[PDB]
RNA sequence: UUGGCGGAAAGGCCUUGGGUGCUUUUGCGUGGGAAUCAUUUGUAUACGACUUAGA
RNA sequence: GCAGUCAAGCGUUCAUAGCGACAUUGCUUUUUGAUUCUUCGAUGUCGGCUCUUCCUAUCAUACCGAAGCAGAAUUCGGUAAGGUUGGAUUGUUCACCCACUAAUAGGGAACGUGAGCUGGGUUUAGACCGUCGUGAGACAGGUUAGUUUUACCCUACUGAUGAUGUUACCGCAAUAGUAAUUGAACUUAGUACGAGAGGAACAGUUCAUUCGGAUAAUUGGUUUUUGCGGCGUCUGAUCAGGCAUUGCCGCGAAGCUACCAUCCGCUGGAUUAUGGCUGAACGCCUCUAAGUCAGAAUCCAUGCUAGAACGCGGUGAU
RNA sequence: GUGAACAGCCUCUAGUUGAUAGAAUAAUGUAGAUAAGGGAAGUCGGCAAAAUAGAUCCGUAACUUCGGGAUAAGGAUUGGC
């Protein structure tokens, strides 16, 4: 089979799809969608909220604050 | 030349004239192949139902480009394409003056389907209680056979009565649309037996066609309503500031002719026209299951059909399909037929076939490619999601 | 030849394009195309891989206001592939040839796609990069 | 009654043998055995049409 | 404007590869004049746009002839009506001029085209300048500004409907219109052909123009279903909303069509010019006279759409 | 009343729902928006429309009757708190 992948979304772009800018500073981009592509433009970055695109890991919140602290020996 | 300096080919073609309303829902083709091969197991033409588009990769061919090899992407219709009743074997004649039948030789079991045969075919959806289809006469097949014994003494190119089974899944309708479909093949007094072995039973798309080869279609096609001269034609609105009429011709015709000729381009009917569409690559005869898919990986990996939540304003496929190569007229949810290529010719073109990678199946648009990722968004969601 | 591919007009007549080499040109004109014919009161456009005319608007002196042809190497609209993919450049560009084939400058600046480089084997002798 | 021929259908007919004889419509009467609409809608469509479902 | 005859002459020599005077006969009606037939109870002007149909005196493509055709660019000519860019200047027609092209032909249809558009010029009323005129005011002198009415009765036709008849479907097919064009490149070949320089054909191959038809996977555009950011003002507040374009503003989908998105387009039979066969009148010769073979993008067939009022049959029938 | 750059929205003033409605929503048309990417090629004419936009800071050419040209030009900045 084929697929690529997207260099905004993260995702894996299916095969037989996508569209491949070329830049002037001849960095390649894959754009899975054209929803992918605009926000590229817009210079929304995919960290930001785009979806929530290329987030979607995991780690996260607190657990335990309480005195950010010093001192009170 | 008085005008123009400057002058352009004219928009829109006089033989898709005229540009009006078909006579029925139904495609009719008015000739096909001819008799060069196997006897009337060959129906030269069979029907179905326009599903949506989907796309294929397929292993291309044409050494030329450098572009050649590995797999490409090429665009198809779905139709499903049922298993269809070869009800009758009607006998059509040539003389002078034309054609008349002699016959036709029923089958014992059309029920439904001379209900059908009642519809529209005759008129009135269930309205008052009845239509009518009269019952097999007291075993007269013999009326029946006597008028075959007279088809064998000349020739029709030997012809059949046929319907779609609509019912099966897309289309709410279960009302059948009837055909004349001909039949075509070796000898004479084979070809009104084998007609005749084909009547009592039912006839699927793997009778009729192989996978690959070249299938003319014919259909009618998408129904605007009544148009204007630039959607119809493709002629040009007027750009000024400001017109008396905006998207115009500038004149019908000259101070002579005094007629507006019916070779211009006027207002009126689009769409609803029928059409032939000619030399479609039969990517994939089929059935959802069990005919088979897709082997997994490799060829390539094993995909339904459909996309996920139907193709829009159809349904659902599940049961015998047919995917044909690019276009095919009509909008979904109207018959199709299938005609093998009338045209020899024959020089060059798709010269080899095309192994089966993908169909899709998408499952796609923002996650996609199927088992993986639908199980990947139901730990996700879960409840509203599928499995609990 | 055969390009290979099909992709849409980007340029018609009178667009301000790149000019993709160190010949000293800095930027050109499009005058016509060495190929195309149309329709009334309708413009002849070019797209990539096309042999053009051009006025060099910057460019070198003897270069500008002069006529050299030209063949574009980039541009921002859309083509489309066998494979089935869009590609598409940042910018629109192309190098000055003759029609002839004969000279004006060394190297190219920026990429320039494989179809182009298929057609003319002399432009692609000159890449940095093939995409 | 028997039947062929034509022409495919119809028709249209035309032949070899025996039982009786000749030489276009318009009703008063007798005998014999489905659409279009409403109502839901479209694969439509300006009005109509078509198309479609109905214990 | 174009053609025919004649052929002085020139073309190294050679009338006729090509060019071709004098003279001379024609033809067309598309420039110009001439006229005064038509219209002064009113024919809207030039030009341009766009839509159509045509013509042949053919610019290209097809097939062919000749050459001062080695190839090869070519020149001239026959048959032949099945594409003929986009721009700059100008109101311009015309033309000039630039890059393209296979080549970017010419002519008509009330100088086709104002109950379609345009309104730049001509051609009202104000004004300036040159010139002329005592002046008023005038110029085929120049210049700036300077209006575009009408709700279709009939006809014509796109399309839709639509009874007689025994009924509904399905089909036939009299016929009508009738799509294929063209280029580039590869193989073939650095070959034939040629001193060399250069540089073909044929077919098989791939692709693109240009046209037509169609579609909505692809992917563009749309998106005033709906959901979310953020601006002012308002219901006490947030929260929830309202108004601000017909969507407040910013962000995107299905469906609907296109950014050449995306799919599909010959052979026979008859012929023209001609080149041949058999072949006389005229014992020979002769491609035609009787006969006949080939041979165009031609014709027709093939291919498609429409098609029972050609005054229709089945079938399926109450 | 909030804005005072115009605009918009308001509130206990107060005032009203124009002499036609209903069902749908085709082309054509009239107001109107947005359009790929290209960017005056269109048109007599860039006509319109888009476009620029407030204000602060910095900066500001030829020419000139030194008054002006000038908001030349060009660039930067601005929230919620």
């Amino acid at each position: 089979m084929k697929v690529e992948i997207d260099s905004f979304s993260g995702a894996k772009i299916y095969p037989g799809r996508g569209t491949l800018f070329v830049r002037g500073d001849s960095k390649i981009f894959r754009f899975q969608n054209s929803k992918s592509a605009s926000l590229f433009k817009q210079r929304k970055n995919p960290r930001r909220i785009a979806w929530t695109v290329l987030f979607r890991k995991h780690h996260k919140k607190g657990i335990t604050e309480e005195v950010a602290k010093k001192r009170s020996r | 030349m008085s005008h123009r300096k400057y002058e352009a080919p004219r928009h829109g073609h006089l033989g898709f004239l005229p540009r009006k309303r078909a006579a029925s829902i139904r495609a009719r083709v008015k000739a096909f192949p001819k008799d060069d091969r196997s006897k009337p197991v060959a129906l030269t033409s069979f029907l179905g139902y326009k599903a949506g588009m989907t796309t294929i990769v397929r292993d291309l061919d044409r050494p030329g480009s450098k572009f050649h090899k590995r797999e490409v992407v090429e665009a198809v219709t779905v139709v499903d394409t049922p298993p269809v009743v070869v009800v009758g074997v009607v006998g059509y004649v040539e003389t002078p003056r034309g054609l008349r039948s002699l016959t036709t030789v029923w089958a014992e079991h059309l029920s439904d389907e001379v209900k059908r045969r009642f519809y529209k075919n005759w008129y009135k959806s269930k309205k008052k209680a009845f239509t009518k289809y009269s019952a097999k006469y007291a075993q007269d097949g013999a009326g029946i056979e006597r008028e075959l014994a007279r088809i064998k003494k000349y020739a029709s190119v030997v012809r059949v009565l046929v319907h779609t089974q609509i019912r099966k899944t897309p289309l709410a309708q279960k009302k059948a649309h009837l055909a004349e479909i001909q039949l075509n093949g070796g000898s004479i007094s084979e070809k009104v037996d084998w007609a005749r072995e084909h009547f009592e039973k039912t006839v699927a798309v793997d009778s009729v066609f192989e996978q690959n080869e070249m299938i003319d279609a014919i259909a009618v096609t998408k129904g605007h309503g009544f148009e204007g001269v630039t959607h119809r034609w493709g002629t040009k609105k007027l750009p000024r500031k400001t017109h008396r009429g905006l998207r115009k011709v500038a004149c019908i015709g000259a101070w002579h002719p005094a007629h507006v000729m019916w070779s211009v381009a006027r207002a009126g009917q689009r769409g609803y026209h029928s059409r032939t569409s000619i030399n479609h690559k039969i990517y994939r005869v089929g059935k959802g299951d069990d005919e088979a898919n897709g082997a997994t990986s490799f060829d390539r990996t094993k995909k339904t059909i459909t996309p996920m939540g139907g193709f829009v304003h159809y349904g659902e496929i599940k049961n015998d399909f047919i995917m044909v190569k690019g276009c095919i007229p009509g909008n979904r949810k109207r018959i199709v037929t299938l005609r093998k290529s009338l045209y020899t010719n024959t020089s060059r073109k798709a010269l080899e076939e095309v192994s089966l990678k993908w169909i899709d199946t998408a499952s796609k648009f923002g996650k996609g490619r199927f088992q993986t990722p639908a199980e990947k968004h139901a730990f996700m969601g879960t409840l509203k999601k599928d499995l609990g | 030849q055969g390009t290979k591919f099909r992709i849409s007009l980007g340029l018609p007549v009178g667009a301000i394009m790149n000019c993709a080499d160190n010949s000293g040109a800095r930027n050109l004109y499009i005058i016509a195309v060495k190929g195309s014919g149309s329709r009334l009161n309708r413009l002849p456009a070019a797209s990539l891989g096309d042999m053009v005319m051009a006025t060099v608007k910057k460019g070198k002196p003897e270069l500008r206001k002069k006529v050299m042809p030209a063949i574009v190497v980039r541009q921002a609209k859309s083509w489309r592939r066998r494979d089935g993919v869009f590609l598409y450049f940042e910018d629109n560009a192309g190098v000055i040839a003759n029609p002839k084939g004969e000279m004006k400058g060394s190297a190219i600046t920026g990429p320039v796609g494989k179809e182009c480089a298929d057609l003319w084997p002399r432009v692609a002798s000159n890449s940095g990069v093939v995409v």
